[PDB]
C-alpha cells in the first residue's frame, strides 16, 4: 500500500482518487492519501471550489516513484511532483501517517471496479499519449485538445492518441472502397492491431484511458477517441471472439461506473445505437446491452 | 456545403462542376413468378453526369452483367456509381477535372468521399434543390442508346443542343429542368408538346427540336402550365 502525501491545502477544492472523492476546505489539515493499492495506475484530481471549470489531474504508478502533491500559489494549482531523497519521504510520510493527518483510499474488498476500468491500461503507454518526459506521472485536464483535434493549436499540451479516421486512405485499401468502408475489419485487425497496437491489450488499454479522461475531466476529445473506438470494433465484421468478449467486459464496467447525470454528454447516440442494433456486432456485446436498455434506455 | 436556391448563380460560374445523379442507375421491372412470388428483372441503367455551364452529358451506362451475382444492389448501385465518377474523373486532364461534385442525393455523398479519397481537392457536396434528372430515361435518344447497349459504355452528349449559342448557361439550364420537371411530372403530355408539330424536328446530333427563339418561348409557356395544371390534377386546385 502506498502515500501520494500533499504539503498542504490552501485553497478549497473537491480531490477524486480513482472513483473516488471527497471536500477539501480552505487551509483543512490534509496531508493527503493513503492505502493506495500497488499494481494498478491511478488518478488524483481536482476540482476547485471556486472554479469549477478546469477538472485537472495526474495519473501516476506508484511503483515508479515517490510522488506527492502541493499547491503552486503562482500557477494556482495542486501540482504532483516526486521526491528523490526515499529517506526524507519516508519520514514525511510516517508523520503525516502518526498524525492521521491522511485520508484512506476506500477500497471495499468485494471491489473489482478499478481493476476493470484500467485492466489494459499501463503507465508507459499513457506517458506516450501524454508527452511531458521529465515527469514519471501524467498531467490531464478538461480542455486538452487531441493531435487528431489539432489537424481539424499547442502541440506540447496534447492528448496524442491514435488517430482513427474512417473516410481515409489509412482505412480504405485503393479497390476495396465499398468494403472497407462497411465491414471495416482490415482497418482493425491488419492496420491498427497488427500494424500500430501491436496487440488487443495496447488497443483496449487505450480505450480505457480515453473513456477515463473523458469521465473524469469532461475532456471531449477522449470522448470521441472513447467512441472512434468501440465503433471500429463494433462495425468489423471479423473480430477475435476473445477481443468481443473482453470488449463486452470493458464496456460494461465504463457504463456502469458513469455518473448517472453525466450520459447525456458522454455517451453517443449515434455509436451506440449502431454498436448495439445495427453492426456486425450487435448480437455480441450482451453484458453492455443489458446495463445499457436497463440504465439508459432513453439514449436508445 | 449544401447547394440550395441562395447559391444558384455557381452553378454557372467558371470553376468546373459536376452534377451527378443515381436514379436511374439500378433499375428494375418487378413482376410475378410461376409460384405466385415477386421477383425482379433489371434493366440497363445509366449515371447521369452533367456539366451545368458547358451542357456536357457524360452518360455511363450501367449493363444489367454488371448486378450478376451480387446482393444489395441498391447499396451497390451507390458505390458502383461512386467508382464510376471516381474513373471519369480519373480519366479527364488536370485542368479538365471538377472543382466541386454536387450530387443529387445525400446517400451518395459518403460513397463518393470515399471513392475520391485521393482528390482531397474536390469538394463533395449535396443539394437541397429537388432537381428532375431522373426524367433523363424520357428523352428517347438517351433511354435508346440505353436499352440498346449490350456491354458497359460511356457516351457523351451535349444535353442543351446548341442553345449557348443564343443563350446563357443559365438560361439553358432552367429550360432543361423545366423540360425535365414537365417530363417527370406528365410525360406523356410533355412528350405532345415537344413533337405535336411535325415541321419542327431533331437534328441527327441534338436531343431535342430545332424550336426557334420565339418557339423556344411557346414551348416553355407549355410546359409550365402542364406543370401548373398536373399539380392543380394532383391536389385538386
Ligand atoms: O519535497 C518536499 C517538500 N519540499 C522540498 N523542497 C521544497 N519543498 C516534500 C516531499 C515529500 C512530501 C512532501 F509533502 C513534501
Amino acid at each position: 500500500m502506498n502515500t501520494v502525501p500533499f504539503t498542504s491545502a490552501p485553497i478549497e477544492v473537491t480531490i477524486g482518487i480513482d472513483q473516488y472523492s471527497f471536500n477539501v476546505k480552505e487551509n483543512q489539515p490534509f496531508h493527503g492519501i493513503k492505502d493506495i493499492p500497488i499494481g494498478h495506475v491511478h488518478v488524483i484530481h481536482f476540482q476547485h471550489a471556486d472554479n469549477s471549470s478546469m477538472r485537472y489531474g495526474y495519473w501516476f504508478d506508484c511503483r515508479m516513484g515517490n510522488f506527492y502533491i502541493q499547491y503552486d500559489p503562482k500557477d494556482g494549482l495542486y501540482k504532483m511532483m516526486e521526491e528523490r531523497d526515499g529517506a526524507k519521504f519516508e519520514n514525511i510520510v510516517h508523520n503525516f501517517k502518526e498524525r492521521q493527518m491522511m485520508v484512506s483510499y476506500p477500497k471495499i474488498d468485494e471491489d473489482d471496479t478499478w481493476y476493470n476500468l484500467t485492466e489494459f491500461v499501463q503507465m508507459d503507454k499513457i506517458r506516450k499519449i501524454v508527452r511531458k518526459d521529465e515527469n514519471q506521472f501524467s498531467y490531464v485536464d478538461s480542455s486538452m485538445t487531441t493531435v487528431q483535434e489539432n489537424e481539424l493549436s499547442d502541440p506540447a499540451h496534447s492528448l496524442n492518441y491514435t488517430v482513427i479516421n474512417f473516410k481515409s486512405r489509412e482505412a480504405i485499401r485503393p479497390g476495396h472502397e465499398m468494403e472497407d468502408f462497411l465491414d471495416k475489419s482490415y482497418y482493425l485487425n491488419t492496420v491498427m492491431l497488427q500494424g500500430i497496437f501491436k496487440n488487443s491489450s495496447n488497443y483496449f488499454g487505450e480505450l480505457q484511458f480515453a473513456f477515463l479522461n473523458a469521465m473524469f475531466f469532461g475532456n471531449y476529445g477522449s470522448s470521441l477517441q472513447w467512441h472512434a473506438m468501440i465503433e471500429l470494433i463494433c462495425s468489423s465484421a471479423t473480430v477475435p471472439k476473445h477481443m468481443l468478449d473482453k470488449l463486452d467486459e470493458i464496456l460494461y464496467y465504463q457504463i456502469k461506473t458513469l455518473p448517472e447525470q453525466y450520459s447525456d454528454i458522454l455517451l453517443n447516440e449515434r455509436v451506440w445505437n449502431i454498436c448495439l442494433y445495427s453492426s456486425f456486432q450487435k448480437n455480441s456485446l450482451h453484458n453492455t446491452e443489458k446495463i445499457m436498455e436497463n440504465k439508459y434506455p432513453e439514449l436508445l | 456545403g449544401a447547394m440550395n436556391s441562395s447559391n444558384y448563380a455557381e452553378l454557372f460560374n467558371n470553376d468546373i462542376k459536376l452534377f451527378v445523379d443515381d436514379t436511374n442507375v439500378y433499375r428494375v421491372t418487378v413482376h410475378k413468378t410461376f409460384e405466385g412470388n415477386v421477383a425482379t428483372k433489371a434493366i440497363n441503367g445509366c449515371i447521369f453526369t452533367l456539366n451545368p455551364k458547358t451542357g456536357h452529358l457524360f452518360l455511363k451506362i450501367i449493363h444489367t452483367s454488371v448486378w450478376a451475382g451480387q446482393k444489395r444492389l441498391s447499396q451497390l448501385a451507390k458505390w458502383k456509381t461512386a467508382e464510376e465518377v471516381s474513373a471519369l474523373v480519373r480519366s479527364l486532364p488536370k485542368e479538365e477535372q471538377p472543382k466541386q461534385i454536387i450530387v443529387t442525393r445525400k446517400a451518395m455523398l459518403d460513397p463518393l468521399e470515399v471513392h475520391m479519397l485521393d482528390f482531397p481537392n474536390i469538394a463533395i457536396r449535396p443539394t437541397e434543390l429537388r432537381l428532375p434528372f431522373s426524367a433523363a430515361m424520357s428523352i428517347d435518344k438517351l433511354s435508346d442508346v440505353v436499352m440498346k447497349a449490350t456491354e458497359p459504355q460511356m457516351v457523351l452528349f451535349n444535353i442543351y443542343d446548341d442553345w449557348l449559342d443564343r443563350i446563357s448557361s443559365y438560361t439553358a439550364f432552367s429550360r432543361l429542368t423545366l423540360l425535365l420537371r414537365a417530363l417527370k411530372t406528365n410525360e406523356e403530355s410533355a412528350k405532345m408538346i415537344l413533337l405535336s408539330d411535325p415541321t419542327i424536328t431533331i437534328k441527327s446530333y441534338h436531343l431535342w427540336p430545332s424550336f426557334t427563339d420565339e418557339q423556344w418561348i411557346t414551348i416553355e409557356s407549355q410546359m409550365r402550365d402542364l406543370i401548373l395544371t398536373e399539380y392543380g390534377r394532383k391536389y385538386n386546385v
